[PDB]
């Protein structure tokens, strides 16, 4: 026989609007009731600022403008609701700059763009940038609008022009964004236009929209590394850290420099015992200091490689001894695949279904590995025509792709880990689907490994995530 | 200047960690469960900002390191105390709460009533050093027993405390070298009139007073988790440094980042310079990082203490149990489950070593119809004329079996074992079939033959593969190519999941130069874009029937590597492909 035990499913998460208020989908939510309001805050006056040739500064301009009036789906989108301009939805002015805060560049790049160079252009970026730190306090976000000349040489196998430039600007507390050509073409306004406005307002410290089920008392934390080559030849390991409550937000960081680590043979580093409790004490520390020195009462550790013996009695000593600790590590890629198959009723009997699996099914194999979803078919957010669900990934994948969680400690029960995972998956605020493949922790804290990696010195900072991402 | 590396800060106290004393604080017990007085004063501060709510309430949005600068620059615009600074506390009680000496026990029986107080690593090892007589002395000002509690827990005995009560013993106790001593010592002139305190418990506290300073006289200070906030505190501190010969081993403060100092601090270890006493404002991170660090090192640890001390080994508890469901929305797999946990194999002994790299390249030019392994010996499912013939050389030895008992975990540990089952298995499974075999990437293929791409075993693929109960084209050649031809495929993987083992599929299409693939990728995409669940489905049931015999007996069908031959294999990998259904 080969029943293969028992299946579930997770209800779709919801989330919390202003004045209390309660949706599956994130921008119909934005559109009727708007962004999430705790205390002021003082995104009250989302004032920006340039960085273009002037030659190209005109379409940055047009593409404010746009930012400000209404544009609609213009098609059969099936998930874009129509944007109704920043006064709407956002509820907050956003303020054109003036001549004031117009700093640019004015031939050096060009030619050096043409040429495929890395860290001068970023440098000579640095003190244009300079130049408007000059001016720093007159605006909240700055936008960077980098040509298709410059697109030329933004990466060449690992250095990201942008991403060296993000690194560069953030260890001194200043958020961009960056606009390439593609927001101006494409064709599709509503698409873009959902994609920038939310950017923006997260960047300038306010909160979008936030998870509806936040009284369970729990903390998730990620873990990432980045392999760097400081000066005189050695190997570094950037073992970023990066906390969230049951309600998505997450403001900050722990980024750790290592000399001593391990690495298999696919160049994995693995922490000491002494480093991974240095980097989890580190991460209580930030994560009382922001919560007025509360401690949670069960902590989720999310990594991508699996867990050492040193690593997991790591963990068990930097919090408490009354304090439950579940380590998860979750693999992308598997050799299983599913498919449903319905029917009977009274018509006809059972056939494959016309939809794939649900979103939030997920299916236990052994004592210690299971199989989420995070993918497939989802109803009530369709917009094109109601009661039909959504593949929403029908142009890439026909067909979605579980994933693997498997659990070094922890007591029981699949359901609270893949619940959180499932709930934390919708939390991403550049990104305007409704879903992504994996838990916001593990690209969050990826991502900004990845951008401390380009540091030349030893970091040992506590960072802010509105410079980063 | 006056800094110091953490490593520096760790040759010198495992030399002289018997001439050291502590002196703690509030910092050493935030990790336990309880604020310290920056948090207290911090969500006083917030809620007297607005920004919450300001009467009654919890569970703040945003603290971030922004927002408190603001918040703490906001207050000082005004005129409020400086940070730091033993007003501080008062004050911004009195401004928040404006009397109501009830709602203040409210706001303190709903901060720290419902606390459960636990220890962590620090306090075990400070407790362990406490037992171990390497460690003497030493000084808190806290209010709490998380000390106390670690002590009786590493210990099994109790501690002696020479707080108000038994003041004038703590000199005694030090004089007539008592050495385990915990003294205690009060804040600033507001926790007398809590507890109502008589000037005779004035006098106790200079008797704690005198106390330091004779210690002093002969310790070290490694004074950790403190401030600055109280006053008193630091005149005996600088009454302590203005005694000759004050702390001759030197004087230590450590701060989790000097970044975030305090300016008081830095007065006193200037003062402490100046005087000629050997002070330094060390970083050691956070308190449970530096007493680890302290523990990792220490010498002579009795066994019963080192295994009290830290975690003992974490069994694997992570064993969730499911069960069998029943309702009717159901999930099918594309795993064939196997079930042979027994195989046969032949083995021979080479007299000269040969290599993994040798064997392979042998193959390749001397190509065989038998299988072989490569770890450390060579074991071979082929036949006795063939083995014989590959390589010659007469190092033979024996020819005697060996039988694998329980490949499931063999096949988990190693990895060229696993590819060595799966051609097995493959060889087994393509025997007398007229579709093809590739070895691409080591991801064993099955395309259907060009040649014969028109037979009725085909037919069901062709329907199943075509448009509105159409037949389709299974064999052809990409558009604007005429050296791309393609066919469907499936691919066959072995894997081992918690003592099981499953045969994995997954449809694909093949291209025959293996070297072209950009409109190769190109042409897959276009085909594959319209093949959702329903056409999966009858995809995924044709390659089953078309490689596992047939179907609709529901049983598990048997095939065999090499049948005329002493070594060969069986395998009985079953027909219905792994489904599940539950909740209910
Ligand atoms: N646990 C208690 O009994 C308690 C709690 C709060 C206040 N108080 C009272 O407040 C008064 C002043 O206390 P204070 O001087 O400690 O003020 P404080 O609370 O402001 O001291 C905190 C200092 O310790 C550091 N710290 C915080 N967490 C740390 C960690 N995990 N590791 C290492 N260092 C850390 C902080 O950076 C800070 O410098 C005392 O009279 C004391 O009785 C007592």
């Amino acid at each position: 026989l080969s029943q293969l035990a028992a299946h579930s499913t997770i209800p779709e998460p919801l989330l919390l609007f202003k004045d209390n208020r309660t949706d599956t989908h994130p921008l119909r939510g934005l559109s009727q009731y708007g962004p999430y309001s705790a205390c002021f805050n003082l995104p009250g006056q989302v004032r920006l600022a340039y960085l273009a040739p002037t030659e190209h500064m005109r379409k940055l301009d047009a593409i404010v403008r746009e930012l400000q009036n209404p544009a609609t789906p213009k098609e059969a989108t099936n998930y874009y609701v129509e944007y109704g301009g920043f006064e709407k939805v956002f509820k907050v002015p956003l303020v054109m700059p003036q001549e004031h805060l117009r700093c640019l560049a004015l031939d050096e790049c060009h030619g050096v763009a043409a040429n495929g160079n890395g860290l001068a252009l970023a440098d000579k970026i640095v003190q244009s940038m300079s130049g408007l730190f000059r001016q720093k306090h007159a605006f909240d976000v700055l936008l960077v609008y980098l040509p298709a000349s410059w697109k030329k040489c933004f990466e060449y196998d690992g250095f990201d022009l942008h991403d060296r430039i993000k690194a560069k600007v953030a260890p001194l507390n200043l958020p961009i964004q960056i606009i390439n050509d593609t927001a101006l073409t494409r064709q599709c306004r509503a698409n873009v236009m959902w994609g920038v406005s939310v950017a923006l307002y997260a960047k300038a410290g306010g909160i979008p929209w936030k998870l509806a089920d936040w009284d369970k008392d729990e903390a998730y934390i990620g873990l990432s590394y980045a392999i760097k080559k400081n000066a005189e030849g050695q190997e570094y390991t950037t073992c970023c850290s990066q906390v969230f409550d049951p309600d998505g937000t997450g403001f900050e960081f722990v980024a750790y420099d290592t000399r001593e680590f391990i690495t298999d043979r696919k160049g994995n580093p693995y922490l000491s015992y002494q480093e991974m409790q240095s980097v989890l004490s580190k991460s209580l520390h930030l994560y009382q200091s922001s919560h007025n020195g509360r401690m949670p009462r069960k902590i989720f550790i999310h990594k991508t490689t699996h867990f050492t013996e040193d690593e997991i009695q790591g963990a068990f000593d930097s919090f408490s001894s009354s304090t439950e600790i579940e380590l998860v590590q979750i693999i992308q890629s598997t050799n299983w695949y599913g498919l449903k198959v319905d029917g009977k009723k009274g018509d006809k009997p059972v056939a494959p279904a016309s939809y794939p699996v649900d979103r939030g099914l997920y299916q236990p194999l052994t004592e210690s590995e299971c199989l989420l979803w995070t993918q497939g078919s989802v109803m009530g957010v369709n917009q094109q025509n109601p009661g039909q669900p959504v593949f929403k990934e029908a142009a890439l994948t026909p067909l979605p792709n579980p994933i693997m969680l498997r659990r070094f400690s922890g007591n029981g029960g699949w359901h609270a880990t893949c619940s959180s995972i499932l709930a934390l998956t919708k939390v991403d605020w550049n990104n305007n689907t409704l879903y992504k493949k994996l838990p916001v922790t593990l690209v969050y804290s990826q991502v900004f490994a990845d951008v401390v990696k380009q540091t030349p010195e030893i970091v040992n900072e506590i960072y802010d995530y509105r410079f980063f991402m | 200047m006056d800094v110091l590396t953490d490593n520096e800060f760790y040759q010198h106290y495992l030399q002289n960690s018997q001439h050291m004393m502590w002196f703690l604080g509030a910092g050493t017990s935030r990790s336990a469960g309880l604020p310290t007085a920056s948090d207290i004063i911090w969500d006083l501060k917030h809620r007297y900002y607005c920004l919450h709510e300001n009467q009654d309430y919890q569970k703040h949005d945003i603290n971030n390191h922004a927002i408190k600068s603001k918040i703490q620059s906001y207050m000082d615009s005004k005129g409020f105390p400086l940070q730091w600074s033993p007003e501080e506390y008062s004050f911004y009680f009195e401004l928040v709460f404006r009397d109501d000496y009830e709602a203040q026990r409210k706001y303190l029986l709903e901060a720290l009533a419902s606390r459960k107080v636990s220890l962590n690593i620090g306090h075990r090892v400070l407790a362990a050093l406490l037992e171990m007589n390497q460690t003497k002395v030493v000084f808190t000002t806290n209010f709490d027993d998380v000390i106390e509690t670690a002590f009786s827990d590493i210990s099994g005995k109790h501690l002696s405390v020479y707080h108000l009560e038994g003041s004038y013993a703590a000199l005694s106790a030090l004089n007539t070298e008592a050495f385990p001593i915990y003294a205690k010592i009060h804040g600033d002139f507001r926790y007398q009139k809590i507890k109502n305190l008589t000037p005779d418990l004035q006098t106790n506290d200079r008797e704690i007073h005198k106390c330091f300073l004779a210690a002093a006289i002969r310790f070290g200070l490694v004074v950790s988790g403190y401030s600055g906030r109280d006053e008193n505190v630091m005149t005996m501190l600088r009454a302590a440094i203005d005694q000759n010969n004050a702390f001759p081993h030197g004087l230590y403060w450590t701060v989790p980042s000097i970044s975030k100092s305090e300016p008081a601090v830095q007065d006193l270890i200037t003062y402490a310079q100046g005087k000629g006493v050997r002070a330094y404002l060390v970083e050691t991170g956070t308190f449970d990082e530096m007493l680890s660090k302290i523990w990792r090192q220490v010498k002579d640890k009795p066994a019963a203490i080192d295994a009290k001390v830290r975690t003992a080994r974490v069994c694997p508890v992570s064993i969730p149990l499911p069960g069998p469901g029943k309702s009717f929305p159901a999930l099918r797999t594309n795993a064939l489950p196997v079930v042979t946990q027994s195989i046969r194999c032949g083995v021979v002994t080479l007299a000269s070593p040969i290599t993994f790299s040798e064997l392979k390249e042998r193959i390749s030019q001397k190509s065989p119809k038998a299988l072989l392994t490569y770890t450390e010996k060579v074991l071979f499912l082929g036949g006795e004329p063939e083995i014989r013939k590959i390589f010659s050389n007469d190092e033979i030895n024996s020819i005697g079996q060996y039988y694998i008992d329980e490949i499931a975990q063999s096949v988990a540990a190693s990895t060229f074992l696993k590819s060595f089952v799966e051609e097995a298995i493959l060889t087994a499974l393509l025997r007398e079939k007229p579709i093809l075999h590739r070895v691409r990437h080591r991801t064993h293929y099955a395309v259907i033959p060009n040649a014969s791409a028109k037979d009725d075993r085909f037919l069901d693929l062709r329907k199943a593969v075509g448009f509105k109960g159409d037949l389709g084209y299974i064999t052809g050649n990409v558009t604007n190519a005429k050296e791309l031809s393609w066919a469907e495929a499936v691919s066959i993987r072995l894997e081992e999941r918690g003592g099981k083992l499953w045969i994995m599929l997954k449809p694909e299409i093949w291209i025959k130069p293996l070297d072209r693939r950009e409109e190769a990728t190109d042409f897959i995409r276009s085909r594959r874009r319209y093949r959702f669940n329903q056409c999966s489905y009858q995809i995924l049931d044709a390659w089953i029937k078309i490689l596992f015999g047939s179907i609709g007996g529901g049983g598990t069908v048997n095939i065999s590597c090499f049948p005329d031959a002493e070594f060969k294999a069986e395998f009985e990998i079953g027909t219905r492909t792994a489904f599940s259904l539950g909740v209910g």
